[PDB]
């Protein structure tokens, strides 16, 4: 393969990228092997000097394009693992949130691989985060903000409530009260296109973890059945804090959804109202 | 070491596969019975370690390990023998005669050998549970020969270690059940046992056995019963104060009206020739109950009967009774000074809190009192309180707060003196804890001004009196007061934070700061570990060994705090501190501490230059690696203010060579810095110069250079006037409001004059 390329290097460029390129391109994505041509991996490390890299140079650049051959394709772990290989925190950090956002949309819950794949995915991420330099600030803050998500999400979806309730009360970054209704517009500025796109199944999965919440409390007793009077008008004077500041954050934000999602928002705004 | 049986066993059939001889199969017995014992193999450990020992007599660690699977297993005859055995070998061993002392407990049948054993371990050791237990099991079946030996033993243990709650409280229930309380109450009139009162029952059980000493004893009033009554009422204290703490109300209830019914009976003595120290621990022991009180209600308010906006008012009049309540008067015959001063102290800090929760729940109050007075005159005060409190169970003559009122104490004021003053004494007896300095850091930014934390630090440290020597390099020796009220100021805004971010919701709010048994620590044991070696390293309470240790202990939290990469905390809120340490030194007129504050100042600018670069090139972000909390991104520095970072750090290093000596110099270094606060520094110091020279005199030399400065001062006040209509991200980072600035300009230009103006 080397010997061929030695030969295949030899010519220019034609007419968009090269030919040798191309054709090293369909070698690597045929094969899916890279531990002693590319580079051995404990479980984050660096690159070394395999057979390709001890003739020729710019691997780096190399590598970073077929791992974006790989993505534009259709790989996913291989194409991480390259990435992690080449020490590309930015990158990597990048095709885990493109990864893992269609994901999002559907379940959670631990019915395939896709779980596990995003799951092992995460622990690859974070590890390269604690062990070396991270990426940029606003791609660390979604990363943190995306496992914050999923796990409420998880979370939701194993059948817990206060769990969840707890969790995001916690994450400290939902619409707290009308004084902070300001200051999360002011935040919600220096988003991304996959956090304002992922806010309709966080709206979903809070509005569902509410109306349970108010289906227990409703047939929970106000006097009997535990739950007194006075635990029960503060959590009515809660739901209506929470309720108020999110209707004033979705009616004061520049973004607008569907119809189905603006009823439903309605819909529990009013229900804890 | 310890894994699963399925990997010990695979282990052990490898290590036996690669022993080719019975010789070293039985050697590495001892490491084969170490692990069938940890994969739970009595009977393969014990014939493991039984084919060492017959291969080799020696090593007590082995032998020890036998009589301890034959312990587990069933043969104390045997492990009697190979005990008996190995001491006859080597009599170098102090734990052998424990093993078989607990070999032969739980055979159950104790012998006359073991007990000469356990007496002998006792004369030689000082004090051990073990040998206390084996003692116990020992005497336990025996008779008043084994009793007298037991309390023996138990009067060593306690000579030794005075820390034996356990064995006081067994000691005290013997006492009890052979019908001796002379000893008991000698035993519980030590000055150690207020430490040692920790567990409700050990004080529940004293209080008993003080009020049966009182019964059997009533008729005599000297300074030992004054004693005893003092201890009686800080062990009901310490009862009420526990009950508050763990979560109920029935409990806390109970305590509240034992208190009172002592408090009551106390009283009768209180009116008579008693004007000393029983009339101090009364007086304490009344604001005790008024702050056990307002803690009650605190907790039923919690436990959900009376809101907060209906219980804050009892909680606030209670409060102020125990701040108005008298202060410890002098005695006319000492002899119970270690107590009167732990009253005292004790009074200190209840007015200092009971003052400090009364400012920042009223925001300025005095005429509560008179109002009070002029319309109920406090007994109907009186009596909601008690209704409030006590419900109808308890009258109005069955309690010592029905008779007295509001006129019964003073009618002080809490001042902001008198609260520094009590902070001071409560200090001196604290020696130094973050907990009360931050809850006073919060005290005072509730109040809306600053904390004097510099005659704190001062008076808690007294090896550095605000006067140090090393200021740079990252060394613990470079310690100075500077760091501390760092970490103070972190801990304070941390604290902060949460209250507002808790306080931001529909729920009843709660007041500021809620008391000590409802608010749990928010520090980390990492820091107090940290906070405790800074101490004792500064305070020269070092050993001579482990003084390495400390100082790695010390420089591990200490690498953070210093402004260095991997943080804990926020990149904001290190300028923040950069900032403030900067103004704190260039608005002051001293010469040691601007020194040193500036040097502090340069060293945090000169170890966050890489941060800086950092956050310049936009990299990663202090992540959660160490224990020190964790933020948002709505305390975190922008990307559009390195460059104004590295010019303050810049500035701050003028302004050290400035003060170090070097005015012209440190003039120079700021005209070649380019930056808007730079420019504000060197129109300050020129205005300082010109009214220097007009004081003092004005040769042709000086005249023309203080036009120059005032001419480089207008033309710096333009280019920042220009710098900021061009550059908008400049207006990110301004010192000076632009008003301010304005009217500086309109100054300097008035005090020049017109024409040469620009």
């Amino acid at each position: 393969a080397l010997q061929y390329f030695y030969f295949l290097r030899n010519e220019k460029d034609n007419q968009g990228e090269s030919m040798f390129l191309r054709c090293v391109s369909e070698l690597v994505i045929e094969s899916r092997e890279f531990d002693m041509l590319l580079g051995k991996l404990e479980k984050d490390g660096s690159r070394k000097p395999g057979a390709i890299d001890k003739f020729t140079r710019d691997t780096k650049t190399i590598i970073n394009k077929v791992a974006s051959v790989a993505e534009n394709k259709g790989l996913f772990e291989e194409a991480a693992k390259l990435y992690d290989l080449a020490k590309n925190p930015d990158k990597v950090l990048e095709l885990t949130n493109k990864l893992l956002s269609p994901v999002v949309s559907q379940i959670s819950a631990p019915q395939s691989n896709r779980e596990r794949l995003k799951n092992m995915a995460l622990a690859i991420a974070e590890r390269y985060k604690s062990q070396g330099v991270s990426a940029e600030k606003s791609i660390n803050s979604t990363f943190y903000l995306l496992l914050d998500l999923i796990t409420f999400f998880d979370e939701y979806h194993a059948g817990h409530i206060d769990l969840s309730f707890d969790v995001i009360e916690r994450l400290k970054l939902v619409p707290l009260s009308q004084d902070s209704v300001e200051e999360r517009v002011a935040a919600f500025r220096n988003f991304s296109d996959e956090i304002r796109h992922n806010l309709s199944e966080i709206l979903l999965a809070t509005m569902n973890i509410l109306f349970t919440q108010y289906k227990r409390l409703k047939g929970s007793g106000p006097t009997t059945l535990g739950r007194p009077q006075r635990v029960q008008e503060d959590k009515d004077s809660v739901l209506r804090s929470q309720a108020r500041a999110l209707i004033t954050f979705a009616g004061m934000i520049p973004y607008r959804m569907s119809g189905d999602t603006n009823a439903r928002l309605v819909q529990m705004e009013v229900l804890m109202n | 070491m310890r894994r699963s049986k399925a990997e010990i066993q695979r282990y052990v059939e490898n290590a036996q596969n690669s022993a080719s001889s019975p010789r070293e199969k039985s050697m590495k017995g001892f490491l084969f019975a170490r692990l069938y014992y940890e994969a739970k193999e009595y009977e393969l450990a014990k014939r493991s370690v039984s084919s060492y020992i017959s291969v080799q007599e020696r090593d007590p660690k082995a032998h020890r390990f036998l009589g301890q699977l034959f312990e587990i297993e069933g043969n104390v005859e045997k492990a009697v023998g190979c005990y008996k055995r190995s001491l006859e070998l080597n009599p170098t061993q102090k734990d052998l005669t424990l093993r078989i002392a607990e070999l032969i407990c739980t055979l159950n049948i104790k012998d006359g050998r073991a007990e000469y054993w356990v007496e002998r371990a006792s004369k030689l050791f000082p004090g051990s549970p073990e040998i206390y237990r084996l003692k116990e099991q020992l005497l336990s079946s025996q008779g008043e020969a084994g009793w007298n030996q037991l309390f023996d033993l138990i009067q060593a243990e306690l000579f030794a270690r005075p820390n034996d709650v356990y064995v006081n409280l067994k000691l005290v229930d013997l006492f009890l059940s052979n019908q001796r309380l002379e000893e008991a109450v000698l035993h519980c009139l030590k000055p150690e046992r207020r430490a040692l009162r920790t567990d409700i029952e050990w004080c529940s059980c004293v209080v008993r056995v003080f009020k049966e000493y009182l019964a059997s004893k009533q008729g005599q009033k000297n300074t030992n019963m004054r004693m005893i009554t003092k201890e009686l009422l800080l062990a009901q204290c310490d009862v009420v104060f526990l009950t508050l703490s763990k979560k109920d109300v029935q409990k806390s209830k109970e305590a509240l009206e034992r208190f009172d019914q002592a408090l009551l009976s106390v009283k009768q003595s209180v009116s008579g020739t008693d004007a000393s120290d029983l009339s101090v621990t009364f007086y304490e022991m009344r604001g005790h109950y008024y702050m056990h009180a307002g803690t009650l209600l605190l907790k039923m308010a919690q436990s959900c009967e009376v809101q907060w906006k209906a219980l804050i008012e009892p909680a606030a009049l209670c409060y102020l009774l125990a701040y108005q309540v008298p202060k410890p008067k002098s005695k006319p015959v000492k002899g119970d000074d270690n107590g009167q001063g732990f009253l005292e102290e004790l009074a200190f800090d209840r007015q200092s809190k009971s003052g400090h929760l009364l400012l920042t729940l009223s925001h300025g109050k005095q005429n509560f009192i008179s109002e009070i007075i002029e319309t109920f005159a406090n007994q109907c005060g009186q009596s909601i309180l008690l209704k409030f409190l006590f419900e109808d169970n308890l009258s109005m003559q069955d309690s010592f707060m029905g008779s007295d009122d509001i006129s019964y104490v003073e009618n002080r004021v809490p001042d902001l003196s008198e609260l520094s003053q009590h902070d001071n004494g409560s200090l001196r007896i604290h020696n130094g804890d973050l907990q009360h300095l931050t809850w006073l850091g919060l005290q005072w930014h509730f109040l809306s001004t600053l904390p004097p934390l510099r005659k704190w630090l001062k008076q808690i440290f007294p090896r550095v009196p605000q006067e140090t020597s090393r200021l740079e390099s990252n060394i613990p020796e470079s310690i100075c007061l500077l760091d501390l009220e760092v970490f103070l100021l972190a801990v304070v805004q941390t604290s902060y934070l949460q209250l507002q971010d808790n306080n931001t919701t529909a729920d009843p709010n709660r007041p500021r700061c809620l008391p000590l048994p409802i608010c749990k620590q928010l520090f980390t044991d990492r820091q107090r570990s940290w906070w405790d070696a800074v101490y004792s390293l500064i305070t020269k309470k070092a050993l001579p060994g482990t003084s390495a240790k400390l100082r790695s202990v010390i420089q591990h939290d200490l690498t953070t705090l210093r402004a260095q990469e991997k943080h804990g905390l926020q990149p904001a809120v290190l300028v923040n501190w950069a900032r403030g340490l900067h103004k704190t030194g260039y608005s002051l007129n001293s010469f040691y501490d601007q020194k040193e504050y500036m040097g502090r100042c340069v060293h945090y600018w000169k170890k966050l230059l890489p941060l800086l670069d950092l956050v310049k090139q936009k990299k990663s972000i202090p992540e959660p690696v160490d224990p020190l909390f964790k933020h948002f991104h709505n305390k975190d520095i922008k990307v559009s203010e390195v460059k104004d970072l590295e010019d303050e750090a810049c500035i701050a290093f003028a302004t050290l060579d400035l003060v170090d000596g070097k005015t012209e110099d440190a003039i120079i270094a700021f005209e070649s810095v380019k930056n808007v606060v730079a420019y504000w520094n060197l129109a300050l110091i020129y205005q300082r110069k010109a009214e220097e020279i007009e004081n003092d005199c004005l040769p042709a030399e000086e005249q023309e250079e203080f036009q120059e400065c005032l001419l480089k001062c207008k033309g710096f006040l333009k280019m920042i006037c220009d710098e900021y209509s061009a550059y908008p991200s400049i207006a990110t980072s301004l010192p000076v409001p632009v008003e301010t600035v304005f009217e500086m300009l309109d100054s300097v230009k008035q005090s020049l004059g017109e024409a040469m103006d620009d």
